[PDB]
Formats: C-alpha cells, sequence, structure tokens
C-alpha cells in the first residue's frame, strides 16, 4: 500500500524531533545493528502508529527498519556497505501477557511474556525454501517451507507423473540463522493445581545474550513466539506497602514474629525454622577484585524420626518464598542437579538446559535415596555455585547459586544418639561440610508435650499475634532486592577470640573440628539476620544469635558424651 | 440426497434454538437456557458452546435427535451455519465450537464397530498420555500464481490439502499456490491416549488403548490419569481416532432415605464389605473406613494435608487376607491392583515420544486412581527405589517425576492397601512389629492402621470355618449372601461421599486424653493420631451423622486399642 508512504515520512520527522540521534550514534559506532525504541515516546507522539504496531507488527517492521537505514545513511556515509539491514528493538510493553493468556487472539501481534529459557540452541539450522530430486527423471522442483510444519511432501513430479522417492536437496537452499529456546513460565507465579507451560522462541539477527536458568522478559510477536527484544532483568511490592514495611520493621523485634509466622499448622519448635528462616531470607555475595566468590546462599540439612513432620514444612516453605521449586525425588531424579548436555530428537541435535532456580530455593525430599548422578552434580553446586556444561561442542558454566533445603532421614528409623551423625547418616563428611546447619529432632514423653502438641495439630485440622503470611512473603522480596548490609571493622574482632577458645574446646573434648567454614557460616547468619532486622550493618548482638544457631546445630549432631559442651558454651549463652 | 435435507435440519435446529427462551423463574415450567448463554457469552466471545443431548432429544419425539445422530459429520456444517445465523440476528475474527453432552448410553472402547463410524458416540476410559497443544491449521489463506488473489481454502482435517482451479479467470491453472498464514484460522490441536477402565476388562483380554484428538477450548482440561468421559465424533486417520468435545472429571432417593433412618446399618455394613470371609471383624472395619476419607481440604496456611487412610495387613501364610484383596478390585471401580514382587512404576514411570523427544508420565500403580483404593500384595519383596518412591508420594499428597530437565510434580489421591508378609511367614509374638516386618521407619510410618493375623488350632470356630469353605464349594450358595446387596451400597458409598463433616470441642477434649492413652502404651507421634483423625469423619460419613459425638470415637479409640 502506499499509506506506507505517509507514515515512513511521519516517523522520518519524529527521529529529529524527540534522544534518536544518540541512540543512531551509538548503534552506528558500535557497528550495532540494533536500534532501541521506548513504547511510550512514539505512544505520546502518535497513537495510530502504537495501534498499528499492536494490529500488523509485521508490516510494521517493514517501514522500521527502511527509515532507520535511510537515517544511518545519511547520518554515515557508505553504512550499506558493511552491514544492509538494521533492525529495531521494540520495548517498555505495558501489556505483560503470561504464558497461560496466549490464546487465538494474540495471533500475529506483539506480546511482551515473562519465563524461564531451556534447551537453548545456537546458530542451529532453520529451513526457508527447499529443493527436491525426483530421482525417476531426476528433476528438480522447489517451493517454500517455514518453522512449523515437518515439511510439503513433494510426490508429484512435472513429466513423471509418478510417486517415485523423492529427495531433499539443499545444496540450492536458503540460509537460515536459527536459535529456539524452549521457554517455560516461572515456577514463583504459577496458581496452585495448574501446570506450568512451555513455548518454542525464535531467535534472530541476539544469540548466546542469555542465561538458562534465569528469568527472562521477551517482547516478540505471536504466530511460536518470533523475539524481537530480549531482556535478562527480569505480585512485586508498592510505593504504598513499601513504607509500612519499614514500620513493622522498626517496631518490637520481629525476627521472632517471623518465626513464629513460619509454621502455623504445628507447634514445632524454632530450630527448625529459624534455620528455614535464614536459610530463604539468605546473605549478600562479595568479590575481591573480581575474584574470590563466596557463596550467598545457605544450605540447611534437616535429621529425625520418620514420624516428625519435616516434608509438610519444606512444602509451607516453598510455597511462601519466590522461585524455590520442590524437586524432591529418589528414584524418578533422573539428570542431576537439573543442569544437562544432551541430545534432542526434534531436529537430531545437542542441546544444553539447566532444567528448572538461580536466585530461588530448591527442595530436596529424601536426601540418603539417590544415585551417584544427583548427588555429584548438588556436591559441584554445593562446592560452587555454577554447573559446567564441557560437551557436544558446547563449553558453559550456568549458575546454580540456589540455596539447598534437604531432609533425610537415617538408617534404621532411631536416630541412635549414642553415636555420631557421621556413623549415623550414610554420607561421609565433604557432603556434610557444605550444608552449615545441620538440624536434628528426637523423641518426647509427658503430659505437657502431649497437651501442646495433639491439640496445636488438632486445632489445624478442626479450623477447616504473629505476622500474616501476604506481609511476610511480600517482605521477603522486598528485602532480598533492595538492600546489601557490610559488616565495620570497629569491634567485630571479638567474634576471632571467641572462635579462639571455640575451635580448641573442640579438640579436646570432642572429635570433630571446627574450621573456618563456620565462622563464613556465622558471618552470614548474622548478615541474614540483619537482612530480616532491614538495618544498614550488622549488629553487635546478631552474633549472639549466629553463635547460638552454630551452638545448637554441631553440639547436637554428635554424641552425649560432649555434654560438658552443654555447659563449656553456656557462658556465652 | 442430503443436499435438500442438510438446509432442513438448519432449519429444525434453528427453530429448535429459536423458539426455546428462558421462563425459568420459581422453578416452574421448563424451557431452554441457550439465548441467555448466548447472551452471556456475548461479552467473553469464546464461542464454545454446551448442547444437552437430552435437552435435544424432546423434539419431532426423538426423531430429530436420532436422525442427526447417525449422519452428524454430514450435519454439522449446516447446523454450525443455522448457529451462525442465530447468533447473527440476535447479536452483531469468528471461530464456533458446538458440544455435545450427557449421553443415555455409555459404550466401551471393545463395542466400537465400523456401523459407528461418523457417528456420535460416548466414550469412558483412563487417560495414558497426553501430547503438548499444537496450533491446528483449520483454513489457510493460498495465494495464487499470478493472480496474488487471496483464497481462504478450508482443510478437511485429513492432510496439507491444495485447491484446483483459480477462482478469478485471470488464470486457470493448476500450479503450486503459496500458503498464507495470516488470513488463516488456527485452534489448538491436542492428541491425548485413551484406554480400557480396569473394571470392565475382559477375562485374559489386554486393556486395548486409542489415540483421541481434541481441539477448540476442550483442551488443557483433561488431566493426565483421571478416569474420563468423552463426547465426540469417529473420524478416521490415514486408523480409527477420535475427536472430542465434551470433557468432563469422572469418577434410589427411597432407598437412600429408608437406610440412613434406621440404627443397625454398621452392624451389617461391617459383614456386608466382605461376606466370602469368615471372622476378622477389624480387618473389615478398616478395608469399609479404607474407602472414605476426610477433613483433608486446606490448612489454616495453604498447604494440603494427608486427608487419606492407609491400610496393611499383615500375618501367617495361608490365609484370607489375599480375599480382601481379590474383593476390592472386583467391587470397586477406582481399584488399581498390583502384584508387587513384580513391579518407577508404582510411582509413574516416564516414557519418551519421538516428536519433540519429551517424556510424558504414566500414572501405573500410584497414579491411576483417584479417590480410590491402590492395593499392592506382597508388599515386602518389592525393591528400594520403589517404596522410597512410594514414600516421596506419600509425605506429600502429591508424585514428582524429573526428567530431562523438568520436573513436574501433580496431585494424586490414594489409600494404599499393603499385603506383607514376615521374614519367616511365621508370627513371633517374641518381639517387635519392626523386626519382624523388615522395612525402614519411614516406609513403616504414615500408615493409620496395622492388621494382624495370627492362628492356631480352635476348633469351634475352625470346624464351622472348614463347613463354611465346603459350603461355599457349589453353585451360587445362600450362605455367602449379605444382609443387603451392593446395590445400594455403592450410591450409599457415594451419598456419604458428597457429605463432608466436622469435629467438636468434646471429641478433641476426648481426643488429647486418647493420644496420651495410645502414647502411653509407648513409634507413636503425630501420624496416628492423623489416621485416627481421619478414621473419625470416615465412621461419621459411614453412619451419616454430621457433628460427631465422642461415642462413635470411642469405637475407633477401641479399634486402635485391639490392634
Amino acid at each position: 500500500p502506499n499509506v506506507s508512504r505517509t507514515i515512513a515520512r511521519e516517523l522520518k520527522s519524529f527521529l529529529l524531533e524527540y534522544v534518536y540521534g544518540a541512540r543512531i550514534r551509538t548503534l552506528g559506532e558500535m557497528n550495532s545493528e540494533s536500534l532501541e525504541v521506548n513504547y511510550r515516546h512514539l505512544a505520546e507522539s502518535k497513537a495510530i502508529l502504537a495501534l498499528f504496531l499492536a494490529k500488523c507488527p509485521e508490516e510494521m517492521l517493514k517501514i522500521f527498519d527502511l527509515v532507520a537505514m535511510e537515517a544511518t545513511e545519511l547520518h554515515y556515509p557508505d553504512y550499506a556497505r558493511i552491514h544492509s539491514e538494521i533492525h529495531v528493538r521494540i520495548s517498555d510493553f505495558p501489556t505483560i501477557y503470561s504464558l497461560r493468556e496466549l490464546r487465538e487472539s494474540n495471533l500475529s501481534s506483539l506480546v511482551r511474556v515473562t519465563g524461564v529459557v531451556t534447551r537453548r540452541t545456537g546458530v542451529f539450522p532453520q529451513l526457508k525454501y527447499v529443493k527436491f530430486n525426483c530421482l525417476k527423471c531426476g528433476s528438480i522442483l522447489g517451493p517454500f517451507f517455514q518453522d512449523s510444519n515437518e515439511e510439503i511432501r513433494i510426490s508429484f513430479c512435472t513429466n513423471c507423473k509418478s510417486k517415485g522417492p523423492f529427495r531433499v536437496n539443499g545444496e540450492k537452499t536458503v540460509y537460515r540463522n536459527y536459535q529456539r529456546v524452549t521457554l517455560q513460565e516461572a515456577p514463583g507465579t504459577v496458581p496452585p493445581g495448574r501446570l506450568p507451560r512451555h513455548r518454542e522462541v525464535i531467535l534472530l539477527a541476539l544469540v548466546d545474550v542469555s542465561k538458562p536458568g534465569e528469568e527472562v522478559e521477551v517482547t516478540g510477536i505471536y504466530k511460536i513466539i518470533e523475539a524481537n527484544s530480549i531482556k535478562r532483568r527480569e505480585f512485586s511490592w508498592t510505593e504504598e506497602e513499601e513504607r509500612e514495611f519499614r514500620k513493622i520493621s522498626r517496631d518490637r523485634g520481629i525476627i521472632d514474629k517471623i518465626i513464629s509466622s513460619m509454621a502455623p499448622s504445628i507447634y514445632g519448635h524454632r530450630d527448625i525454622k529459624t534455620a528455614v528462616a535464614c536459610s530463604l531470607f539468605g546473605g549478600v555475595p562479595k568479590n575481591v577484585n573480581g575474584k574470590h566468590s563466596i557463596r550467598g546462599d545457605i544450605n540447611v540439612l534437616l535429621l529425625g524420626d520418620p514420624g516428625t513432620a519435616k516434608s509438610q514444612i519444606l512444602k509451607y516453605v516453598e510455597k511462601t518464598a519466590h522461585r524455590a521449586v520442590f524437586a524432591t525425588g529418589q528414584g524418578a531424579s533422573a539428570v542431576g542437579l537439573t543442569a544437562s548436555v544432551r541430545k534432542d530428537p526434534i531436529t537430531k541435535e545437542w542441546t544444553l538446559e539447566g532444567g528448572a532456580a538461580d536466585k530461588g530455593v530448591c527442595l530436596i525430599d529424601e536426601f540418603d535415596k539417590m544415585n551417584d548422578q544427583d548427588r555429584t552434580s548438588i556436591h559441584e553446586a554445593m562446592e560452587q555455585q555454577s554447573i559446567s556444561i564441557s560437551k557436544a561442542g558446547i563449553v558453559t558454566t550456568l549458575q546454580a547459586r540456589c540455596s539447598i533445603i534437604a531432609a533425610a532421614n537415617p538408617n534404621g528409623g532411631r536416630y541412635n544418639s549414642t553415636l555420631p551423625l557421621a556413623q549415623n547418616v550414610s554420607l561421609t563428611e565433604p557432603i556434610l561440610s557444605r550444608f552449615d546447619i545441620l538440624c536434628v529432632v528426637r523423641d518426647l514423653v509427658d503430659e505437657e508435650a502431649d497437651e501442646r502438641l495433639a491439640t496445636f495439630v488438632v486445632d489445624s485440622h478442626v479450623r477447616s499475634s504473629p505476622i500474616p503470611q501476604e506481609l511476610l512473603m511480600k517482605y521477603i522480596h522486598y528485602a532480598r532486592t533492595k538492600i546489601y548490609p557490610k559488616l565495620h571493622q570497629m569491634d567485630m574482632d571479638k567474634v576471632s577470640r571467641v572462635y579462639a577458645d571455640l575451635r580448641r574446646e573442640s579438640i579436646s573434648t570432642g572429635s570433630f573440628p571446627i574450621t573456618v567454614r563456620h565462622l563464613e557460616s556465622i558471618l552470614r547468619i548474622a548478615e541474614s539476620f540483619a537482612k530480616m532486622r532491614l538495618s544498614e550493618f550488622v549488629s553487635s548482638y546478631d552474633l549472639d544469635r549466629a553463635i547460638k544457631v552454630v551452638v545448637d546445630s554441631f553440639v547436637d549432631a554428635q554424641k552425649v558424651s560432649v555434654r560438658r559442651q552443654l555447659r563449656r558454651s553456656f557462658a556465652i549463652y | 440426497v442430503d443436499d435438500v435435507t442438510g438446509e432442513k435440519v438448519r432449519e429444525a435446529f434453528e427453530q429448535f434454538l429459536e423458539d426455546f427462551s428462558v421462563q425459568s423463574t420459581d422453578t416452574g415450567e421448563v424451557e431452554k437456557v441457550y439465548r441467555a448463554q448466548i447472551e452471556f457469552m456475548k461479552i467473553y466471545d469464546l464461542n464454545t458452546i454446551y448442547i444437552d443431548y437430552q435437552h435435544l432429544s424432546m423434539r419431532e419425539n426423538g426423531a430429530l435427535a436420532m436422525a442427526i445422530s447417525e449422519q452428524y459429520y454430514r450435519f454439522l456444517p449446516f447446523l454450525q451455519k443455522g448457529l451462525r445465523r442465530v447468533v447473527r440476528k440476535y447479536a452483531p475474527e469468528r471461530v464456533f465450537q458446538i458440544s455435545f453432552f450427557n449421553l443415555p448410553t455409555v459404550h466401551r472402547i471393545r463395542d466400537i464397530r465400523s456401523e459407528k463410524i461418523g457417528s456420535l458416540l460416548s466414550i469412558s476410559g483412563t487417560v495414558t498420555r497426553t501430547s503438548e497443544v499444537r496450533p491446528e491449521l483449520y483454513k489457510a489463506s493460498f495465494t495464487c500464481d499470478m493472480c496474488r488473489a487471496i483464497v481462504d481454502n478450508v482443510e478437511q482435517s485429513f492432510k496439507y490439502t491444495e485447491p484446483t482451479f483459480c477462482p478469478n479467470p485471470s488464470c486457470e491453472n493448476r500450479a503450486f499456490w503459496t500458503l498464507n498464514v495470516t488470513r488463516s484460522r488456527f485452534l489448538d490441536w491436542q492428541k491425548v491416549r485413551i484406554q480400557e477402565n480396569a473394571n470392565e476388562i475382559p477375562t485374559g483380554s489386554m486393556p486395548r488403548t486409542l489415540d483421541v484428538i481434541l481441539r477448540g477450548d476442550s483442551v488443557e482440561r483433561a488431566k493426565p490419569g483421571d478416569r474420563c468421559k468423552f463426547t465426540g465424533v469417529e473420524i478416521v486417520v490415514p486408523k480409527i481416532s477420535f475427536l472430542a468435545c465434551h470433557v468432563i472429571s469422572i469418577g434410589e432417593i427411597n432407598e437412600l432415605k429408608e437406610m440412613v433412618k434406621d440404627e443397625h446399618i454398621y452392624d451389617k455394613l461391617v459383614r456386608s464389605i466382605a461376606p466370602a470371609v469368615f471372622g476378622h471383624e477389624a480387618v473389615k472395619k478398616g478395608i469399609l473406613l479404607q474407602m472414605l476419607g476426610g477433613v483433608h481440604k486446606s490448612t489454616v496456611e495453604g498447604i494440603k494435608l494427608r486427608g487419606d487412610i492407609n491400610i496393611c495387613v499383615v500375618g501367617d501364610p495361608s490365609t484370607s487376607k489375599s480375599q480382601f484383596l481379590k474383593y476390592v478390585v472386583g467391587f470397586a471401580p477406582r481399584s488399581v491392583y498390583t502384584s508387587g514382587k513384580a513391579s518407577a512404576g508404582l510411582t509413574a514411570a516416564v516414557v519418551r515420544d519421538e516428536e519433540g523427544g519429551d517424556y510424558t508420565i504414566e500414572a501405573g500403580a500410584l497414579m491411576l486412581a483417584d479417590n480410590g483404593i491402590c492395593c499392592i500384595d506382597e508388599f515386602d519383596k518389592m525393591d528400594i527405589s520403589d517404596q522410597v518412591a512410594i514414600h516421596e508420594a506419600m509425605e506429600q499428597q502429591t508424585i514428582s517425576i524429573a526428567k530431562a530437565g523438568i520436573h513436574a510434580t501433580l496431585n494424586a489421591r490414594t489409600s494404599i492397601l499393603a499385603a506383607a508378609n514376615p521374614v519367616g511367614g511365621r508370627y513371633n509374638r517374641k518381639l517387635s512389629l519392626r523386626g519382624n516386618l523388615n522395612m525402614t521407619a519411614p516406609i513403616m510410618s504414615r500408615f493409620d492402621l496395622f492388621f494382624v493375623i495370627l492362628d492356631d488350632c480352635n476348633e469351634k470356630i475352625d470346624t464351622e470355618l472348614a463347613s463354611h469353605i465346603v459350603d461355599l464349594h457349589m453353585k451360587r450358595d445362600e450362605a455367602i449372601e449379605p444382609p443387603f446387596s451392593a446395590e445400594q451400597l455403592r450410591r450409599y458409598i457415594k451419598y456419604a461421599r458428597t457429605f463432608k463433616p466436622i469435629l467438636t470441642k468434646e471429641a478433641r477434649s476426648y481426643l488429647v486424653e486418647k493420644y496420651k492413652e495410645l502414647r502411653k502404651d509407648d513409634r507413636i507421634t503425630v501420624r496416628q493420631l492423623e489416621s485416627m483423625i481421619r478414621l473419625s469423619e470416615a465412621i461419621a460419613r459411614a453412619n451419616c451423622v454430621d457433628e460427631i459425638t465422642p461415642s462413635f470415637i470411642a469405637e475407633a479409640y477401641d479399634l486402635l486399642r485391639q490392634s
């Protein structure tokens, strides 16, 4: 149509009257081909262009590249010798859709969707055109083939009129660059009972800038989604809820209220939920001059009798938290640590995908019942916050810095308290050393516990002071994405004095030692409590709760013969 | 011959849709609700209507339904054109889906012949596997070789078609038009696997499965591993496939009101749940209370709890404890039986599909039943992997499958009926249950009730048992006969299932003392307390009393004391 000719000259006058000169000089000097245009800018200028981009973006994209190349040609001479075409990046889409709202009415239009990328393919062959060799007469014939069907069977020759066997000739054929990533819905925003959907995305002209296993925002057209723009930056906090969170965090020591708000179904005890809350709230990751990456996550390990609740609590924690997936699994396990390089049968190739939480928390149930692959993958992810892929022609180190909450059972049911935890569990010491907190429950008897536990669990079943659940789960996302509390060298050296007592007393009476990882763990627990307290820095008494958390985990993980250590730690209790 | 019959049946269908409005105030006279249904969907524009076949069977003395019922594929565009004309005249991007439901006859997968090709059919069964939704071409926009003219081509659900003549006489060629996707409406197309139910399989036969196609907005509703009932059209695929339009999650009052007003119902119910077994009232009590559960709903936080009853039978060799196993599966429709020794499969195994080399989760023993009893014979000869898969499926009422990078968990509700035997067979009273059962604590936990059966020489009941065995060995004896049949017992089980009762304060005050009395015998923790709490609403539903009194929970306390 000639109506595009009055569209072209409109936006040609728009780019010289708005930041577009700085945008075109940055794409021209970086020899770049990506031009950035915000939707609000031209939408404030002309809403009819925004309506045309929302209705027919495929014919709207035939004007954009031409006027961008014309602006680059009169701004820079001979730019067509190196770069023939320059694309545009339509960002700032207001109506962000979900993957379950993708319907028949959203066809041939612009859509911004959130997701997680997996099984990414780079520069993998795509077909646009074909040819075919007819074997009977030995002739050539060719049509078209895009990116959705398998292939358009050709069975009728020109003059053979035969049903002979035909062969695929792609030795005169088109050149297609294909990078399709199977995007999935995030588990932190899926409704309960339903399953997350998945789609296939085409990436062209934007390959290997995306990270698998992370949240992503893609703006493209819907037909199979053909992505135009990618964004690796991304139930949220608002302005009306952020002032009341600081007002709630300033009054009445909210750490214990968050602990009491963690388990509404049962009474429990604070040793499981204190480790659970400090593991979900996490610490901060720090590096010195680009190296020495410390793990900011806290991996907790639960142990005890089978009757006691370990799965219900984990499930509740997962529901409460963002990007937390309860993978669990024993026999099912399959590919360990969600990271895998594998062949794919749809088009016969090699691909890499990190399964399903790079910032999230992964929940493992029945830790003692696994094979060699899923133990080694979680040992690599616990040793380092990354999983490397070094096969099928690809080498990629993906983020596996996810917190680990594992639950296990001992060999025989009973805890057998007259033996240490190393003889009790089947696991050894270096896989136990990655877990900083080892919480363990035991058995109990008198009327007191019978009067409280059964009444609280029957109160939880007869019904269909603490902090409410919605404000708590909004506070988790508000504190984990805005603050980073450091430490100041004013009086922190005193903990190096008390560690100097606490290390030495573990040799003379105990058998298992205390190392520098426990010091890193109590600094992470103290900064996690400072994160939950929403302070600027860690206080002096946060380390008191941190040393209490490490004493009732390490001393409780041993025999009854470390009983003198129950009173030896009473001076700092 | 149907070219002049199609316009007449289109006029009859639009007269059926035009002559029926809504006059349903004060439960008076009846008339169909279709015009208000179209007026309600006017805002949402989905056009995925539901028309009842029972409501269509009254016109022309059923003769309009019988003529449409055999020539459904030959009358379907006339029906959609009549629906299009009535929504074009009653109301001002256009796709349509007409769904029929509630057929009076339920047909199996083994009674499908070639005489019903093209007719409508009701197929019930269980879904084995599912295929991810893909766009259906439906209709495409072809462009000519020289005219560059648009042609709206309608596919016929067989294979990629192609026109023959250009409509504009600017050309008359037959060379390759080119396909176009802008002006071609696309509908999601899913292909799932339906299979024969476990209660209607012939003796020695194989449970033959079949693939059924589905379009419109009937997709993404059918959950895997759940008994389903489809209504559609038998369409051949170059194989005899099926097309469904309606999905549902499936799986007299004078007799029911007479049976809930008496007082001795429960005593005939404990001796009528297994009429072939002499003795063992406690095992019959647990089997009767293990069919119906309760109070699982939602915890005050947001997590679902284990509201089911787990039943496990143990004892010496050569008893009648497998007979219950043979009864449940012959009477309960939601019942899957496995041999146990010859068994991932239990916890829903993973199998690959070559289209995308993608995984699908087969239910197997663990997820086949919904609100039913999965019965595993020989529980102690199983491996460690399936028993930790059972434990992973039991801590939380869900099952997780981790394969090929994807992790998927789903809600499966089952009541495990575990038949076990000792390490030596003979049960010795010398030691505890743990050393004789020979299985670890966690897999020993989350079990509500254990039934230990010991035998010896006690002539007075033994002669009666042997006489009952030899009196049973005849052609359909009356000795076995129950006080009432299963005919009202099935609807009684369903009526007690949809009841949903609750506990009081006196029951909780007696329950805390009962938990102290159960813990005074000491393993016993919160799980056995949850098992007796779940058995309380099951015995409340079985006795059909809403607010529970502690006297009916006293029998459950005595049942726990008897074990």
